[PDB]
């Protein structure tokens, strides 16, 4: 019968590893680098677009950074199509929570459920896992500003600063070097860009090959604002830090 | 029916009548209305015979499975709640049940739980259930004290059923007594109302309304 | 839940020494309207059974198809289909009785009263009744509808108990059936003059009689009856 | 089941609930506690159809306790009340709806404010300074309209509550065998034994 | 609207002796004011020395007997031909009846036989499965006529010892098979006289250790 | 790969035969039947000394009149026991009587071959089912994952089974007392066990008509071990 | 639905998918459980290749199943969440029907039963997780410590360890733990747990987590400084 | 070789190897014999044990008062198929008040076994059955193979060394067929037939298993001291 053609996506190796999860991670390591840095007064999300073409429409584009609700955003590394499936699920999950409790969903609860979905694809169903790693940047009134990451295994962890995708080894060393706890948002913006500038596989880092976003309390009195940077706003912030 | 069970100094007394009716037709005078679920658990029956006889038997099977799985006798609370959760699933379907799950365990002590077919579950010291419950309450309440002896408690339970058996047209036949202690339940005989009424009338001097 | 539309009235039957007789008129009533006149309500199954049906005709036609299909199914992979493993009256009845009770249990009954008459392989007479409720009973004489009220009394004068069966010939038995059919024509407002009759004998086999008529009727005394009490003209 | 009351004062929420359980012409019990603790600082009283009341209360209790363990965090009274309302709002269009009316008294530790929610079996939620279910309201609301002030103490609230119970005991047809009174505040939930 | 139930009348009677048990029932089958059959048996040998009758709505009665007979057959298959005891049969029948608690078998079931000590046993059931072992039980249309007579003659109710000032009761004792059949025959002739749905014939099934015997008697046919 | 319910050229089911190898790796379990009762004994085999041996539950009650011992992948036995207990209690509910030991065993064995492509694989555990009923008296059954069960006068299963079975062949006779059977299980267990036999690493049980199924205490078994050693030194 | 039998027997009588799930446990960070006279302590390793971590929000290694029972694990982190969730639900369901919280043995038996079910169900792989479940039964002061593993077997332990280099720490506990006299106090129990982890960990900084469970739902997690004091004390006694 | 992985695959020469491997499980099974006259039909079965401490595996199963079979191969599969036959016999009785024909019994078994040989996932039955019975067309004997093939015979045998008993019956055909109205003599012929399949072992009291059905004889099984007459 059909047994002949089954890849058996949800099995262990003799060494106790999940083949498909490992190979999905190998796929993600070739994707554009995405960095998340958490400051005391906000969070930065920076991501490098995959080898851009000059005829690509840059201003009306979205590849790396997605909005889950007013208080939470994600940076993507891997298959974009896979990520969007998961993003729409996460967007719906947040609204279910709001409908039920009349309160915005706590960041971790959203992260756990999305990570539990990924876990399911590694234990049952015989389907391939989602080839996606997320960096979650968000705020709630319990833990304040939070950074998380999840990967195809469905395992998630919290971070002060973290990278996913390509050159994470080099990127994590640089972040570990210059990061400190009393850091501000504007400093974290500079760190995020400097790190990408040194770990990029491109010749020089430019505005058209980046996506950028901040989550500050920089709105008027005790409320959080999500800023998805425009092309011209990235061009300005790149000059202001002296990269171009 | 008339059934009662009350808690006291020396444990639990449980008393029931033995009549069954189909309208005004007296179908039986010798019905067992106490279920011996296990050596430490009793269940009383007031309402639909089949429903009680079927489900309280089933309850005993569930209690047996509990002590096999958990290597420990089931609590009175857990036993009563299995039954109450069962009848709640059938709520509206037309089951007719008013029972009392009576027993002793180490952690709980002597315990009585009223359970009925519309899902009510109540822990309590005194309960009377059935068509003649009010007649039993009248005698039981007016003579009840916590410090009753085992001898006096048995008699009050017996006398309360007799009171109802006399007045309630749908209660009678005979009285079945039970005493529940720390060691388990003890059966205290079947007492025909035919002989018991006159014996009580003469010795007690009560029932003056009746032509002696 | 149904209501019967096109209906068939009484089916009557009895036992005699060597076999069984069964009869039923050829009418399909539509309420008070005597709508259909060529309706056969006796249906043979093989050469040893006749099923007489009253009640809803649409359901009767459904039962016909079931019996027809039963004969086909019995013949499958059966070299002795026309011999030892042929359909017995008792097999045909039990099948119908099963169906009738299953349908009543699903609250969607076949709105019929049925009498299965036949002769078994060992020569024994078979005669049993079943209706929409799944109720079954057997008796020397059996009748449905008005037949139960008017025919049975007459047929029971011939065969009142078991011991009267050997003493009853086919001539005497058929005479009693034909007389009962006349009485039903006098008194049943949903009956017709035309009817069918069937004999199943252990010796002469199945005899199916069509297009019979009620005859030798008494009507002459009507001319003398005037008014309803005091009238003289 | 019959009488359940609720009063929100300056620093606490007070719930009063009748003790009688009546069936036909017999008062089966005169010490029934018609309430469940959903979390350390949230209490729900209930009244309605027999069986449904406890079954619903315990079902909610289990769900809130499950949440508390999972998140190692106590849900706000507002959040709990919204969850309860949605469950009742689902229920009303079910094959067999829960015929249960509830009052949710809680102390929000983040806001440092007492909160009282009234929710009927249809899923009709309202936040109130004082609330009641059933016929109780027809006596108590007018009385509380007069005597209630928003800055009252817990002791003033208990006297205000006594005034309600007295009125109910005077004019209500049925004997409801007094009330069990519970207080919800910053320090949690406690029961008044002598009322 | 379609009514799935009907009343086929008739009446049945079970009495238990020391080493025997009888289950009797009239052979008349009726609907409304008509007689369907004068001889339609409704007391059946079900094997393992168990006799059974389900009186009331005949269609349900037949279905139940049929199912119990089948239950006995599969009991043998599944438990190495073990004999089904009367107490085990009774419990099994409860589950058959209660299985249709919400669309009941409209019948009054009585079974008879010997218990595991060899003593006579009679069990009676309501339509939805409640059961009880008794020395004596009448069921069906004329149950209300026959039953009080049995209380008086089998269990000696309301009978005191002459000259004892109504203080000493008449002592209980087992009846012989001869004396029991006398009571059965008198019960049914009395029932036939005063109940229209009872008559035609009486069929009694007697159960001893030796097996199941039958006896038939004529009843008034009006 | 290959199908789960496949036949070998020799005419056996691969997965059933492979599950039998798993049972050979399992700890030893012995059962002996007498006219005075049936005795069941097992090797506990703790993997480490820190493991509390009393928590090792390889002898199990199904009903008051039926007991059970296991060997192999013991985790697989949980659902088998659960089914057996339900079957026993369910029959009591339907028939107001105790269920025959054979009928219980047959019910358990019906689960065995309910695997394929139902569960994904056969059970990796063998069961010794011991009990009593009024018809056939004291009985001992060996229930395999093949769906087959044999009745036995005595039977050993597990790693030391072939050696222990040969010993049971010589030692068993139809007039064995219960006390004699108790010592015989201990004797044979001590022979096939790796570590030295004592009350902590071995467990005894029995089923009698009078007292029903009972697992012995460590104090009771310890005395039977001491009684066994003394008797062997006495000749 | 996906039906494939993934867990199956091999010629030598092994179920490789279950055995390979144990290898995943062997890869996981070390976890240890030690029970004293009046308490149980659960110790857990945290690997130090991850700096720039946010320890406030990062999932903790020890999880509360109820107010009186805790669960730690070794193996796949994502798999453990599914077991913990099921366990927490069953804990509340037990309170609802039995009107009494679960015993530690019951909760363990349930979790172990789930794990077993995944070893002979079609279309699923076993859990790559072994658990240590500890706590106190309702109205009971006897400490309970149980272990489970992917196959589904479970058992009680005076002290036990699982995860990477667990054979080294088990060796330590086997000679250092006296059955006749367990750790009499909370301090003694925690110290022995920390000592055992120091045989394997590396540094006693932010690598060791300790959670103490006491009778009547009294559970608390130790902070960095509190644990560091045990590390400082042990090292000074070692230099001898 | 490459074409025996499952039952859904044909070999290049048109063979179903999984069905053939199931057939092999019958050959390994203990011998059992079936034979009949015009009045009676008899089953004789050599039972097998694990060792001296074990019981002897029961080979014969009752299906109805007038029908039953003996087995050879996987016993659990015989339990499934016999249970199916019990239900089919029972359906015929309840619905049609009719004893199931022995020929129809075979047709139903054939069709049940066949479905397992044409679908993916399933497997063939690993057992052969000898069905005897008495119905409206006299005595019958059927041989069932898990390929689906069912055959009506005067006599036959299946299992290990079944060729010896099959040869004997082929010689004795004219004699035993006319053993009418004599149960014991028909059994004697069946016992002598199965004896031609014995090696090193002989028929003992708890080894032999006999069953009979006939004109005025319900299907009954004889074991233990009840077969001592025929040794
Ligand atoms: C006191 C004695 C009465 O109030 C107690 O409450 C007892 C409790 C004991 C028996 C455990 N209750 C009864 O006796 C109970 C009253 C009752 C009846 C029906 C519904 C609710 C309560 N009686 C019964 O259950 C009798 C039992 C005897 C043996 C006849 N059974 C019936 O009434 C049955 C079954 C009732 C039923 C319930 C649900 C669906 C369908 C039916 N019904 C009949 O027997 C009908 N009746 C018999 C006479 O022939 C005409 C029809
Ligand atoms: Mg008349």
């Amino acid at each position: 019968g059909s047994r002949r053609y089954d890849s058996r996506t949800t099995i262990f190796s003799p060494e106790g590893r999940l083949y498909q999860v490992e190979y999905a991670l190998e796929s993600i390591s070739h994707a554009g680098t995405a960095i998340g840095i958490m400051a005391s007064d906000g969070i930065v999300l920076a991501a490098e677009r995959k080898v851009t073409s000059t005829l690509l429409e840059q201003d009306t584009s979205t590849e790396k950074l997605y909005k889950l609700n007013d208080k939470i955003a994600v940076a993507v590394a891997g298959l974009t199509a896979d990520a969007e499936i998961l993003i729409n699920t996460a967007r719906i999950h947040a609204q279910n929570y709001l409908k039920t409790y009349n309160e915005d969903i706590p960041v971790e609860i959203l992260v756990r459920r999305l990570s539990d979905i990924k876990q399911g694809y590694t234990q049952h169903g015989g389907l391939r896992p989602f080839g996606v790693s997320f960096i979650y940047a968000g705020y709630d009134d319990r833990y304040g500003y939070q950074l998380y990451t999840s990967n195809p295994s469905g395992n998630y962890t919290g971070w002060k600063a973290i990278s996913v995708g390509a050159n994470t080894s080099a990127a994590q060393t640089l972040l570990q070097m210059d990061y400190k706890d009393d850091m501000k948002v504007d400093d974290a913006i500079e760190l995020a860009l400097k790190t990408l500038s040194k770990t990029t596989d491109s010749s020089a880092l430019t505005y058209d090959r980046l996506e950028f976003a901040t989550i500050r309390k920089g709105a008027n009195d005790g409320e959080v604002y999500q800023k998805i940077f425009k092309p011209q706003e990235i061009k300005d912030i790149l000059v202001k830090t002296g990269i171009t | 029916t008339t059934t009662l069970a009350f808690r006291f100094q020396g444990g639990i007394i449980v008393a029931v009548d033995s009549r069954a009716t189909a309208g005004n037709w007296v179908a039986s005078q010798t019905v067992k209305k106490v279920i011996e679920i296990n050596p430490f658990l009793l269940g009383t029956m007031a309402g639909g015979a089949a429903d009680f006889q079927f489900w309280e038997t089933w309850l005993g099977s569930q209690c047996r499975l509990h002590e096999l799985r958990e290597k420990e006798r089931i609590s009175v609370a857990a036993a009563s709640k299995i039954l109450s959760n069962l009848v709640y699933q059938y709520k509206g379907a037309g089951l007719s049940m008013g029972t009392m799950i009576c027993g002793y365990t180490r952690k709980e002590g002597p315990t009585i739980y009223y359970v009925d077919s519309d899902g009510t579950r109540l822990k309590g010291d005194i309960f009377c259930v059935g068509s003649g419950q009010t007649f039993a309450y009248g005698v039981l309440d007016s003579n009840y004290k916590w410090d009753l002896s085992v001898e006096d408690a048995l008699y009050l339970g017996k006398r309360s059923i007799l009171a109802a058996a006399h007045r309630d047209a749908y209660s009678g036949g005979s009285v079945n007594l039970y005493h529940v202690t720390e060691d388990g339940w003890i059966y205290h005989g079947n007492h025909d109302v035919g002989e018991l009424f006159w014996k009580v009338k003469e010795e007690e001097g009560s029932f003056n309304n009746v032509i002696g | 839940t149904q209501q019967p539309i096109v209906t068939g009235t009484s089916v009557i039957s009895m036992k005699y020494d060597n076999g069984v007789i069964i009869a039923a008129d050829n009418l399909g009533s539509y309420g008070s309207l005597l709508r259909f006149n060529g309706v056969e309500r006796l249906i043979p199954v093989g050469d040893n059974t006749v099923v007489g049906i009253s009640g809803d005709i649409s359901d009767m036609q459904h039962i016909e198809r079931l019996l027809k299909d039963l004969v086909t199914e019995n013949a499958y992979d059966n070299p002795l289909a026309d011999a030892e493993e042929a359909l017995e009256p008792s097999y045909i009845f039990e099948y119908l009785a099963t169906v009738m009770y299953q349908r009543r249990s699903k609250m969607n009954p076949l709105w019929n009263a049925i009498i299965v008459a036949g002769v078994q392989s060992n020569g024994d007479q078979f005669l049993r009744y079943v209706n929409l409720l799944g109720v079954t009973y057997s008796s020397p004489t059996l009748a449905t509808g008005f037949g139960a009220h008017m025919a049975n009394p007459l047929l029971r004068k011939v065969v009142d108990r078991e011991s009267d069966i050997p003493k009853t010939t086919v001539q005497v038995a058929e005479e009693a059936i034909v007389n009962a059919m006349r009485v039903l024509y006098y008194r049943d407002a949903r009956s017709s003059r035309n009817f069918s009759l069937a004999i199943i004998d252990k010796n002469t086999g199945l005899t199916f009689k069509k297009n019979l008529q009620v005859e030798n009727m008494k009507w002459d005394f009507a001319k003398d009856i005037k008014g309803y009490g005091t009238q003289k003209i | 089941m019959d009488i359940i009351l609720g009063i929100r004062v300056q620093d606490s929420v007070i719930l009063a609930s009748s003790k009688a359980v009546t069936r036909g012409i017999s008062v089966l019990k005169d010490s029934d506690d018609k309430t469940r603790q959903l979390s350390p600082h949230t209490l729900m009283s209930f009244a309605g159809e027999a069986g449904d009341t406890v079954q619903f209360a315990e079902y909610i209790q289990a769900n809130i306790q499950l949440y508390s363990i999972r998140e190692d965090y106590e849900l706000s009274p507002q959040a709990v009340s919204s969850f309860v309302r949605q469950e009742l709002a689902k229920s009303i269009r079910s094959r067999r709806p829960y015929q249960v009316n509830v009052l949710i008294g809680g102390y929000d530790k983040k806001k440092n404010k007492p909160e009282l929610y009234q929710i009927d079996y249809l899923g009709t939620k309202v936040e109130l300074p004082y609330g009641a279910h059933g016929y109780s309201g027809f006596y108590t609301f007018s009385l509380l309209d007069h005597h209630y002030r928003p800055d009252m103490t817990t002791e003033e609230g208990l006297d205000l509550l006594k005034l309600c119970v007295q009125e109910l005991e005077k004019r209500m047809p049925m004997d409801f065998k007094g009330v069990i009174v519970k207080i919800v505040d910053k320090d949690g939930i406690r029961q008044v034994d002598d009322f | 609207q379609f009514n799935p139930y009907g009343d086929n009348g008739g009446t049945i009677l079970g009495i238990a002796g020391e080493d025997f048990a009888v289950l009797a029932g009239d052979t008349r089958n009726i609907t409304d004011y008509s007689i369907n059959s004068r001889y339609e048996p409704k007391v059946f040998d079900c094997g393992d020395n168990i006799v059974m009758s389900a009186n009331g709505f005949a269609a349900d009665g037949d279905a139940l007997v049929k199912r119990f007979k089948n239950s006995v057959k599969w009991y043998h298959f599944d438990h190495n031909d073990k004999k089904l005891s009367i107490n085990s049969a009774a419990r099994n029948i409860q589950h058959l009846l209660y299985g249709k608690r919400f669309f009941p078998y409209y019948v009054h079931t009585i079974i008879a036989g010997l218990d595991e000590d060899g003593k006579g046993a009679v069990y009676s059931f309501d339509p939805v499965g409640s059961y009880e072992r008794e020395q004596c039980r009448a069921g069906g249309a004329a149950a209300s006529l026959i039953m009080p007579f049995l209380d008086n003659q089998v269990n000696f109710k309301n009978q005191y010892e002459p000259g004892t000032n109504g203080k000493v009761k008449k002592p209980l004792k087992y009846l012989s098979v001869e004396e029991v059949i006398k009571l059965v025959r008198d019960s049914f002739t009395s029932a036939t006289e005063r109940h229209i749905q009872v008559g035609d014939g009486l069929e009694i099934l007697i159960v001893t250790k030796d097996g199941v015997r039958k006896e038939f008697y004529e009843l008034k046919r009006d | 790969d290959r199908g789960v319910s496949t036949f070998s050229p020799e005419g056996r089911l691969f997965q059933v035969e492979y599950s039998l190898e798993a049972i050979k790796l399992g700890s030893t379990a012995i059962g002996i039947a007498t006219k005075e009762g049936v005795v069941l004994g097992v090797e506990k085999r703790a993997t480490s000394p820190l493991l509390e041996s009393d928590s090792i539950e390889k002898i199990v009650e199904i009903d008051r009149h039926i007991g059970c011992a296991m060997s192999g992948l013991t985790a697989d036995a949980r659902s088998m026991i659960e089914h057996a207990r339900t079957a026993a209690v369910t029959h009591n509910l339907y028939y107001d009587e105790d269920i025959n030991v054979e009928s219980l065993t047959q019910s358990v064995c019906d689960l065995a071959l309910r695997f394929g492509e139902l569960m994904s694989r056969p059970f990796g555990v063998a069961l010794l089912i011991a009990g009593h009923d009024a018809d056939d008296g004291y009985q001992l059954f060996h229930a395999e994952p093949s769906g087959t069960f044999y009745r036995y006068n005595a039977k050993a299963i597990g790693s030391g089974s072939e050696g222990a079975q040969a010993e049971l062949l010589n030692e068993w006779h139809s007039s064995l007392t219960l006390k004699e059977a108790e010592l015989l299980v201990l004797k044979i267990l001590k022979q096939v066990m790796e570590e030295k036999l004592d009350e902590n690493n071995a467990q005894l049980s029995c089923i009698t008509k009078q007292d029903g199924f009972k697992i012995y205490d460590n104090e009771k078994t310890a005395e039977l071990i001491k009684e066994l050693k003394e008797k062997e030194a006495a000749e | 639905g996906y039906d494939r039998a993934l867990s199956i027997f091999s010629p030598d009588g092994h179920i490789f998918q279950v055995e390979y799930a144990l290898e995943a446990v062997k890869r996981g960070t070390c976890a240890v459980g030690v029970k004293g006279k009046n308490c149980v302590v659960l110790g857990c390793e945290r690997r130090s290749t991850l700096k720039l971590q946010d320890t406030r929000i990062t999932p903790s290694k020890v999880s509360k199943i109820d107010s009186h029972v805790v669960l730690s694990f070794s193996g796949l982190n994502a798999d453990s969440r599914i077991l913990i969730e099921k366990a927490r639900v069953e804990a509340q369901s037990h309170r609802l029907t039995l009107e009494d919280p679960v015993t530690v043995e019951y909760l363990t038996r349930y979790v172990a039963g789930v794990q077993q079910r995944y070893t002979q169900s079609g279309g699923v792989r076993p859990f790559g997780v072994s658990t240590l479940i500890a706590g106190f039964d309702p109205r009971d002061d006897e400490p309970k410590l149980y272990q489970t593993e992917p196959s589904g077997i479970y058992s009680s332990w005076s002290a036990q360890t699982i995860g990477r280099n667990s054979k080294t720490v088990r060796e330590f506990l086997e000679k250092n733990y006296d059955r006749k006299e367990p750790p009499a106090t909370v301090e003694e129990c925690v110290k022995l747990t920390v000592r055992s982890l120091l045989e394997v960990v590396q540094t006693g900084a932010k690598n060791i987590e300790i959670t103490v469970v006491k009778p009547d739902s009294d559970i608390v997690a130790l902070s960095s400084e509190e644990i560091n004091q045990y590390v400082t004390q042990i090292e000074q006694e070692k230099q001898e | 070789n490459n074409y025996d992985g499952d039952t859904v695959t044909f070999s290049p020469t048109g063979r179903l190897f999984q069905v053939e491997y199931a057939l092999e499980a019958i050959k390994q099974g203990s011998v059992t014999v079936g034979l009949r006259s015009n009045t009676h039909a008899v089953l004789v079965a050599l039972k097998r044990n694990a060792d001296e401490l074990s019981s002897y595996q029961k080979k014969i199963i009752k299906c109805d008062e007038h029908m039953g079979l003996s087995l050879a191969g996987l016993a659990p599969d015989a339990r499934v198929l016999s249970n199916y036959l019990r239900q089919q016999c029972n359906y015929s009785s309840l619905v049609f008040n009719r004893k199931l024909a022995v020929e129809r019994a075979g047709h139903l078994l054939c069709d049940k076994a066949q479905k397992n040989t044409q679908s993916y996932g399933g497997r063939p039955y690993g057992v052969g059955l000898l069905i005897i019975g008495y119905d409206k067309s006299g005595a019958h004997l059927l041989e069932f193979q898990p390929s689906g093939n069912v055959t009506e015979l005067y006599g036959t045998a299946i299992g290990a060394r079944s060729q010896g008993a099959k040869t004997y019956l082929e010689r004795t055909l004219d004699t035993f067929i006319k053993i009418d109205g004599n149960p014991d003599e028909l059994i004697k012929a069946g016992v002598e037939a199965i004896s031609q399949s014995l090696r090193d072992e002989s028929l003992t009291v708890d080894n032999l298993s006999i069953a009979i059905v006939g004109k005025d004889t319900p299907f009954t099984i004889y074991d233990g001291e009840a077969v001592a007459k025929y040794i």
